[PDB]
């Protein structure tokens, strides 16, 4: 393992698109996710999480950081242990 | 305390205390003069 | 949405001993005073009964809270009492160097009455009660070495106990949860699955990589216990554990750069048994606690509490309807969040058949050094589970007939998934009935016809093997599916999960620690007999919870309660109507069908199972009879009960005798609760009204009227004493058959 | 390690088997101190535990005096370690 | 406002500082009752005299062995020593003396004036007296309780140095355990090196 | 009003925390200071108190670790007494030094000092004017309080410093007292995983700071074991 090998590209480009996709409200995040929605394809504001603090102009949180990349993680994970299993 | 005394003058716990004496001193008795079938004369 | 949060009642209620004094302080009929002997077994029965002291919830569940803490603080004394019996009162140091021919002991007895010889030839220079708990083992693949550490935790787990008692007294008396807390469903499946289950397995599978594993595996290499290094020198001393394991020279790097695969050596799955110790391999058991810490930890952030990423199970819930059950999982959510007894029933109903899934997986994967070898154990941890499971899931169905009963409100319940289920009993339980007449006709004359033809000199006309083909192919194909995925559909597996499913036999020093199961007519009959009965043990208990509230023969039985004796002689008699007295039978019929399951389980595996090769073949226990005898009654009762009697009556003189005045005692017991279950109260009262004037007579008569028992009570102590008799019977003739066989 | 360790059973097997007989037997004998006259009423007031760890028992006390014998040097004795606070009321 | 026995906690309610050594200290509240109290009180008092008897009669003679004066064994090994009576007659007869003088004891606590004039040869200890546990005529042979104001503060002296010696007999029952000498032996080996010896430093964990 | 302190405040914990409290940054992402629902040892006043003595504890904690180390490397106190924190008597195992006393002769003294004191202490806690009142060998008098059991203005505010800006002080030792219980928990942290003392974990970051880090030391997490 180092920087810029396949195992590190994968994590980081792993959490840049889970981050950004819940940034922009392509993937649902503490502020905007499918907690009393409607349907699939919408997802709506939580009041109970609207303004719960954040710095970031999208309203981005410190729980919305620590998801992404904890999900990031486990496909990370997934992933990279594809190909390590013995056979 | 008072009240605790009391509620150890209850009906189960007398039982139990007095029951556990007795098994006691029945098994130090059968301790110190053991298998006794009859009283000896 | 609420937000989740702590909150308390500071000080809620006084620690004095003045309701100490004062018996049946939390009911109102019980606190005024005794008026008659029923008055004890009242203040007995609903001591427990939070929901009839107080009407606000908060006050039951603060109550049920730190009763919880109690029943822990129970549990931590009774491992403390283990751990410190094994430790001054047992041979676990001897049995160690020896665990094949030593038997297992951590329980002597004082040499009073000539009970010494209970005191029976365990080995290793030792006297005292075989133990049949599986402790020894568990502390083996735990990696204890030493008496000391035994005691430390023993002492550990008494310190607990104070601690557990200390929570307890604290979150009733001083820091009291309000309702609002223990409402917080979301946070706690969060908590207890991330933090009970996932990060409980975290802890074990750590424990069981740096501790347990480097300390048996010197064990499995043949290192005497005395020369172990101690645990903190494996844990600490990282050159000492990578001399065993060499993937330890690589420290956490390859943990955190996803290089997972540099720790196949101590993470593996091996699948099936340790040829040495005839449990299951150490490193599956450490790879596996940690994938399930993983997976815990994983789902344990399902659901939403303070940040919005997460579940809402009331939205999950309402949103699963269709066209066939109306509205659907709607208002569950307010059943199971203002229903302590619903809770409660669900969970014994998923305890109990875990209990069982326990007992199954542990017989059949023995996870515990020298567990299967030891015979006696592995019987008796079956039984255990089994019958801890069997009564769970009665209990179960109780507190659902419970909730029922006194929780269950219409308004809130229109045309949910169980109004809908309250609207067509009769299309259950009838459907129900029918299955369990079919199922109980054809098995029984499996075995009737077969016990006929026998009698009439046909035994070309039986059911056995030889005659007539009930063989159990579904199961034999499952057997097969599994035996061969290790090469197909698990092909990372370096072996099956059980050598039950086939090939390769499992030996301990001679005896068997696992083999093979077969199937054949007879594990036909007997499974078909164990689905009647589990079938109908469902339809008691079913019918007591659908028809708890009404019934066509009584409609107004909901505000009679859930447990009340009859309605009256009338319509021509309504006795044991109340969902109770449903529990009564079906506790009954549970009880018959574990007697089946474990007798099965016993005949079985000493027939087919356990043994011991000599190089000749297998030297079965009972000799295989099984297969050829367990399709007739008569063979039950002669090859099995007869047979296998031989140890348990003919144990006097020797260590067994404890088990063969237990089974005197557990028969008597069992003939007792017959007297409290053919007879009633109104037979036992008019003779209580003879003595009582005989105690006049004498100016005896005491100031609490003696009254017969209850019939709810009379009930209550037949199905007791039944069951106490039963099982202690059972359990005195298993350990006295499986401890002297050997 | 293990094969170090291995050859050091095969070097104190015998010792080590006199250390779990002297166990046991004490663990035995514990149920039997009273009959046997051992930790009669004078010197069981505390715990007799205590009395074979600082007194003398005909058992008890063997094991406490073997049961640290002919260890391994360097590391801290597998049946006990250098000192520890009194067992929780001579239990 | 008294002191007490926990500085910032309130003395308990059910005690009032009207008896000697009255610091507040009951958290378990054993003294609620005023007859349980006044029992209390009298076994307090008891215990108290009795242990300083006995740290008295156990550190004086081994005192005594120092010094140079005669050549007496230890508290405990005078139990063995072999005196004209073996332990069970000698101790029969001081059991005797003691259910004489306890039911004298015993009865003054249920009656204050009881008690209080000799059954043999009519002796007036004290002439109608009710200070239970205290009888100053019956044994105050030197007249140091003829002043209330003297006498309280000699009681509370009397209770502070007997509560002290309750604690130094329970810690004399356990150095012998511990280590097996007696007290005075102790003491002096502590005085010795207290960086060497004593608990936790002769590493007798 | 700064970044890394909006993370944790919320419409909860904004709601109770107002700022008046000595360094109030609003950073509660749990609800463990709200005054509703307030018991046991989780009420804001415990907390409160309880972090600002946990900061004073671990400043003077952070101060013991790296004195002795520096001051023996360089050569100000002995070497045999110059030890590391965790091989200084802590764990005998790991290491001690023959003091006066025997280790646990200290133990229990010190034990005894710290009953003494912390017992005072949680009484002005509880009932703040009640340590200057029982005759205390006559110290009550600089032992009466000051009515916040945080800061007793008495014997201990015996120079009478930080009186001109009490506020801003009060701040000042509350950020110290966070930041130096994250360095004890450093401190213990990499000595767990270097096995070596923080001095020496620093100076090896300041020469090679990517071959002596986190990432690096995963491979070498005993550094030489002495168990
Ligand atoms: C996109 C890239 C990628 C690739 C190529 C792979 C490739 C693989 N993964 Mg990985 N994985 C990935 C992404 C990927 N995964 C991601 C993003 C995740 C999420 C973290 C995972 C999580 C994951 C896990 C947890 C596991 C794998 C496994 C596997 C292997 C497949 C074995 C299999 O399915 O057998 C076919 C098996 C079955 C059909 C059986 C299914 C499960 C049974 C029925 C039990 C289920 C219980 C219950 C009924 C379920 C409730 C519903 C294969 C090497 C497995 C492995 O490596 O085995 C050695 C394994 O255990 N993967
Ligand atoms: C990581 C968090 C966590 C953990 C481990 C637990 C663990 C447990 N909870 Mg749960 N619980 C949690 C969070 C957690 N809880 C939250 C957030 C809530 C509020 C929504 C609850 C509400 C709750 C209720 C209402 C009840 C429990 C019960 C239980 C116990 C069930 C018995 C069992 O399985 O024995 C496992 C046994 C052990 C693990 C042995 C050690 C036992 C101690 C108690 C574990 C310490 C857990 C604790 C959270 C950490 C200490 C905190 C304390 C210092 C403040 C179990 C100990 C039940 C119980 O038995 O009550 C006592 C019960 O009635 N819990
Ligand atoms: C909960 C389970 C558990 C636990 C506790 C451990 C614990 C440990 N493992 Mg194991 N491990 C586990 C599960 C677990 N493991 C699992 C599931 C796997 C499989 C992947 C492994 C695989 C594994 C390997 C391969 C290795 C370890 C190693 C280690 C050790 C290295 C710790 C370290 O320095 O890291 C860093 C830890 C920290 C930074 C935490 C220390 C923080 C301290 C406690 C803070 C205290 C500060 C305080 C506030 C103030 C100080 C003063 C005060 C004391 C007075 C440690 C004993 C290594 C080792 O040496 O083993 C022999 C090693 O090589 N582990
Ligand atoms: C998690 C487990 C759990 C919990 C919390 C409860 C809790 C409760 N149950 Mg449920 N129940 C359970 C398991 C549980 N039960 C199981 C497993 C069964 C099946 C047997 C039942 C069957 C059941 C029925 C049928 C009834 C309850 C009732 C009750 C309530 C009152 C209990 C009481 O005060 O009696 C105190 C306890 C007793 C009187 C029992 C005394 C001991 C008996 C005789 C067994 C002892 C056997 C012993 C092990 C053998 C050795 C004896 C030896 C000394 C010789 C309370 C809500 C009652 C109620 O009104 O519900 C609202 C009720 O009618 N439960
Ligand atoms: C050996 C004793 C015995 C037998 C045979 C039965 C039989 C039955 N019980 Mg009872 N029961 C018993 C003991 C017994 N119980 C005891 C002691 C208790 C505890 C109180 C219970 C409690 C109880 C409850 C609470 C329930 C049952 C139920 C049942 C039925 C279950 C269905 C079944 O078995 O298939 C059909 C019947 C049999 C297989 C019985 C044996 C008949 C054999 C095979 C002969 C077949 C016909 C034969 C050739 C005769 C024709 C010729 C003849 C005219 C000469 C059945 C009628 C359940 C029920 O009725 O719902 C279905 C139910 O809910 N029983
Ligand atoms: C239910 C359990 C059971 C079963 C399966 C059998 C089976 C059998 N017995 Mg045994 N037997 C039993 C109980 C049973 N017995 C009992 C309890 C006794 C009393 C002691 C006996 C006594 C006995 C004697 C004395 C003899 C047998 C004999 C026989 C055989 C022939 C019987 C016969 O002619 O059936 C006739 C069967 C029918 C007319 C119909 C059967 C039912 C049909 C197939 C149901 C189909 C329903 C269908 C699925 C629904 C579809 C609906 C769809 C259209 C919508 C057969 C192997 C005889 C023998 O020697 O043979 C070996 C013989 O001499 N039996
Ligand atoms: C079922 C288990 C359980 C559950 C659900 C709770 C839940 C609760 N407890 Mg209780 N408690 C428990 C067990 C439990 N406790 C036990 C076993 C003890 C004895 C040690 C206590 C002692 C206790 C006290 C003294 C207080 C509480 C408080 C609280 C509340 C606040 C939780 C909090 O902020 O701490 C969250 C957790 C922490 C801040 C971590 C503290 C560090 C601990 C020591 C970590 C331990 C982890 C370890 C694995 C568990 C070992 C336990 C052993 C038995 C909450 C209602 C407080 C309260 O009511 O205020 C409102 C309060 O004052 N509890
Ligand atoms: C009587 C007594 C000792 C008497 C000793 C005698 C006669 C010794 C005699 C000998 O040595 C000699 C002379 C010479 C030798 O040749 C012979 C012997 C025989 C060996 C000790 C009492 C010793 C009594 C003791 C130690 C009692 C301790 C009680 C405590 C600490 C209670 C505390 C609390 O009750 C409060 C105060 C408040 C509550 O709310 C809380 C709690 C905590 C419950
Ligand atoms: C890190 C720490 C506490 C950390 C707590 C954190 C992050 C809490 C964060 C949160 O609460 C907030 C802020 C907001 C919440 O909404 C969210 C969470 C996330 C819950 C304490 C360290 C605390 C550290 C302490 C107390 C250090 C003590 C050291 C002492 C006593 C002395 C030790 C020695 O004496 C020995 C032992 C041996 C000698 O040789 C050497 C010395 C070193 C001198
Ligand atoms: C742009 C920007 C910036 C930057 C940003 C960033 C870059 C961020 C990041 C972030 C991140 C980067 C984060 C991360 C996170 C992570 C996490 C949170 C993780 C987790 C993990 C886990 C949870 C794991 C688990 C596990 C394990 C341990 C083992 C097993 C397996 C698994 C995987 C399951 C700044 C600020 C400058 C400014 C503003 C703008
Ligand atoms: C035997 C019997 C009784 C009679 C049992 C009597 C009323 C009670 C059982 C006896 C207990 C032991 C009485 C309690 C005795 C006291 C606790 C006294 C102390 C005990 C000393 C003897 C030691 C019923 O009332 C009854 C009711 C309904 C169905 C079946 C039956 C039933 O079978």
């Amino acid at each position: 393992w180092s920087i810029g090998s396949t195992e590190n590209m994968i994590v980081c480009f792993n959490t840049t698109a889970i981050l950004g996709a819940m940034r922009f409200g392509l993937m649902p995040s503490v502020k905007k996710n499918f907690n009393g929605a409607s349907s699939h394809t919408a997802m709506v504001e939580q009041a109970n999480a609207k303004t719960i603090g954040s710095r970031d102009p999208s309203g981005f949180t410190a729980v919305d950081v620590l998801a992404g990349g904890s999900l990031a993680t486990i496909i990370s994970a997934g992933e990279i242990l594809a190909g390590q299993v013995p056979y | 305390m008072k009240n605790f005394q009391i509620y150890l003058s209850t009906a189960p716990v007398l039982a139990a205390v007095w029951f556990t004496v007795l098994a006691g001193i029945l098994i130090e008795l059968n301790r110190f003069f053991p298998d006794a079938l009859s009283f000896p004369l | 949405i609420k937000t989740v949060k702590i909150v308390v009642d500071r000080d809620p209620v006084p620690t004095s001993f003045e309701k100490w004094a004062k018996p049946g302080h939390f009911s109102r009929t019980l606190a005024k005073g005794p008026a008659t002997t029923t008055w004890v077994w009242d203040l007995h029965a609903d001591a427990h009964d939070f929901d009839s002291h107080t009407t606000d919830l908060e006050d039951i569940s603060r109550k049920v809270f730190s009763a919880h803490f109690g029943q822990l603080g129970v549990i931590f004394i009774w491992l403390s009492g283990m751990y410190f019996h094994g430790a001054r009162f047992s041979n676990y140091e001897a049995w160690l160097s020896d665990p094949t021919h030593i038997k297992p002991s951590a329980q002597v007895v004082w040499p009073i009455v000539g009970q010494e010889i209970l005191n029976g030839d365990v080995g290793g220079g030792f006297q005292g009660v075989q133990i049949t708990s599986g402790f020894f083992q568990l502390w083996r693949g735990s990696g204890i070495t030493s008496e000391l550490q035994l005691y430390s935790t023993a002492i550990g787990a008494l310190i607990c106990a104070g601690l557990m008692f200390f929570a307890g007294w604290w979150h009733y008396h001083k820091a009291a949860p309000k309702l609002e807390w223990f409402q917080n469903v979301e946070s706690m499946m969060n908590h207890h699955l991330a933090g009970l289950l996932g990060l409980g397995s975290l802890a074990w599978a750590g424990h069981q990589i740096h501790i347990a594993l480097p300390v048996n595996t010197l064990l499995d290499a043949g290192v005497d216990p005395k020369e172990i290094p101690l645990p903190h020198e494996f844990m600490l001393n990282r050159a000492l554990m990578a001399e065993l394991y060499p993937s330890f020279a690589k420290g956490l790097t390859p943990f955190f750069t996803f290089n997972w695969t540099e720790y196949s050596d101590f993470l593996t799955f091996r699948g099936g048994l340790n040829p040495v110790t005839g449990g299951l391999w150490l490193t599956d058991m450490a790879h596996h606690h940690l994938a399930i810490a993983v997976l815990f930890l994983v789902a344990g952030h399902q659901y939403r509490t303070n940040w919005g990423i997460g579940h809402s199970m009331k939205e999950i819930l309402e949103a699963h309807k269709g066209p066939f059950t109306g509205e659907g999982h709607k208002g569950l959510y307010e059943i199971l969040t203002t229903s302590w007894h619903a809770q409660l029933a669900i969970n014994l109903a998923l305890m109990g058949s875990l209990s069982i899934i326990v007992s199954h997986h542990m017989y059949s994967m023995p996870p515990y050094p020298y567990l299967a070898t030891d015979y006696g154990t592995q019987l008796s941890l079956f039984t255990h589970h089994m019958w801890i499971g069997g009564f769970c899931i009665c209990g179960a169905a109780a507190h659902a007939a419970i909730f029922m009963v006194r929780d269950y409100d219409p308004a809130t319940n229109y045309n949910n998934v169980l109004d809908r289920v309250l609207r067509h009993r009769d299309a259950i339980i009838s459907h129900l009935n029918w299955v369990c007449i079919f199922l109980g006709f054809h098995s029984f004359g499996l075995y009737i016809h077969n016990d006929t033809m026998s009698a009439l000199g046909r035994p070309q006309d039986m059911f056995s093997d030889t005659a007539i083909q009930l063989q159990p192919i579904f199961a034999q194909f499952v057997q097969h599916t599994h035996a061969l995925a290790p090469e197909l559909t698990a092909p990372t597996a370096a072996g099956s999960t059980s050598a039950s499913w086939g090939g390769d036999i499992v030996a301990v020093g001679g005896k068997i620690a696992m083999m093979p199961i077969s199937l054949g007519t007879s594990d036909f009959m007997v499974h078909h007999i164990h689905a009647f009965t589990i079938h109908v043990t469902v339809l008691i208990l079913l019918k007591g919870v659908l028809f708890a509230r009404s019934s066509r023969l009584i409609p107004d039985k909901a505000n009679l309660g859930f447990r009340f004796p009859c309605d009256g002689p009338g319509r021509g008699g309504t006795c044991q109507v109340s969902a109770w007295d449903h529990v009564f039978l079906g506790l009954f019929w549970m009880y018959n069908s574990i007697s089946i399951v474990i007798f099965h389980f016993s005949w079985k595996m000493q027939s087919d199972v356990w043994g011991s090769v000599t190089g000749n073949g297998v030297s079965h226990i009972t000799g295989g009879n099984f297969a050829q005898s367990a399709n007739t009654i008569n063979g039950w009762l002669r090859d099995f009960l007869w047979a296998q009697s031989s140890q348990v009556i003919q144990s006097y003189g020797s260590a067994l005798s404890a088990y063969g005045l237990i089974f005197l005692g557990a028969h008597f017991i069992w003939a007792f609760s017959l007297m409290f279950l053919f007879s009633g109260r109104g037979y036992w009262q008019e003779l209580i009204e003879s003595i009582v004037w005989a105690h006049n007579k004498l100016k005896v008569a005491p100031a609490i009227q003696p009254r017969a028992l209850s019939i709810t009570q009379g009930r209550a102590v037949g199905v007791a004493h039944y069951l106490l008799g039963g099982i202690a019977t059972t359990w005195s003739f298993f350990l006295a058959r499986i401890i002297a066989v050997g | 390690l293990t094969a170090d360790l291995l050859a050091r059973t095969e070097a104190n097997k015998s010792l080590n088997d006199q250390k779990r007989a002297a166990t046991s037997s004490a663990n035995f004998e514990r149920s039997r101190l009273v009959t046997d006259g051992f930790c009669q009423f004078p010197q069981n007031i505390f715990g007799c535990q205590n009395a074979a760890e600082k007194g003398s028992v005909k058992f008890l006390s063997d094991d406490m005096a073997i049961e640290c014998e002919g260890t391994a040097d360097g590391k801290t004795c597998s049946s006990k370690a250098p000192g520890a606070y009194p067992s929780f009321l001579g239990l | 406002e008294r002191p007490v026995w926990y500085p910032g906690k309130a003395p308990a309610p059910h005690l009032d500082g009207s008896l000697p050594g009255d610091f507040g200290f009951d958290p378990l509240s054993l003294s609620a009752d005023p007859e349980m109290r006044k029992w209390m009180v009298q076994a307090e008092l008891q215990h108290a005299r009795w242990a300083m008897l006995g740290v008295a009669g156990a550190v004086a003679p081994e005192l005594l062995t120092k010094i140079g004066v005669a050549d007496l064994p230890n508290w405990v090994d005078a139990g063995t020593y072999q005196y004209w009576a073996p332990a069970g007659p000698l101790f029969f007869i001081q059991m005797a003396m003691f259910n004489w003088a306890e039911v004298r004891r015993w009865q003054d606590m249920k009656n204050p004036g009881s008690m209080n004039t000799d059954p043999l040869f009519g002796y007036n200890s004290n002439d109608t007296n009710t200070d239970v546990g205290y009888p100053g005529g019956l044994f105050d042979k030197l007249g140091y309780a003829k002043d209330p104001a003297k006498a309280k503060e000699l009681k509370l002296k009397e209770i502070k140095n007997g509560r002290l010696a309750m604690v130094a007999f329970l810690g004399i029952c356990a150095q012998y355990v511990q280590t097996g000498q007696g007290p005075v032996e102790n003491l002096f080996s502590h005085i010795a090196s207290p960086g060497s010896v004593g608990y936790f430093g002769s590493q007798g964990l | 009003l700064a970044p890394l302190y909006v993370l944790g405040n919320s419409e909860q914990s904004l709601s109770y925390l107002d700022g008046s409290l000595p360094g109030d940054y609003g950073f509660d992402p749990l609800g463990l200071s709200d005054p509703e629902g307030a018991g046991g040892f989780v009420n804001p006043k415990w907390l409160a108190y309880s972090e600002l003595i946990h900061g004073r504890w671990a400043m003077l904690g952070v101060a013991g670790m790296v004195a002795p180390e520096v001051l023996g490397g360089m050569g100000i106190i002995p070497q045999e007494t110059g030890l590391v924190w965790f091989k200084a008597g802590m764990i005998p195992a790991q290491g001690t030094y023959d003091y006066w006393a025997s280790p646990f002769t200290i133990f229990w003294i010190n034990a005894f000092l710290m009953n003494i004191a912390e017992l005072r202490r949680a009484q002005d806690y509880w009932n703040p004017g009640s340590m200057g009142k029982q005759d205390f060998a006559g110290l009550e008098k600089m032992l009466g309080g000051s009515g916040d059991p945080a800061y007793p203005g008495g014997f201990f505010n015996f120079m009478k410093q930080g009186e001109k800006d009490m506020a801003a002080m009060k701040t000042k030792e509350i950020k110290n007292g966070r930041l130096a219980m994250m360095a004890c928990f450093g401190c213990g942290a990499q000595a767990c995983m270097t096995g070596e003392g923080p001095v020496k974990n620093l100076v090896d970051h300041v020469i090679d700071p990517f071959g002596h880090n986190l990432l690096v030391n995963f491979s070498q997490i005993g550094g030489v074991s002495p168990f």
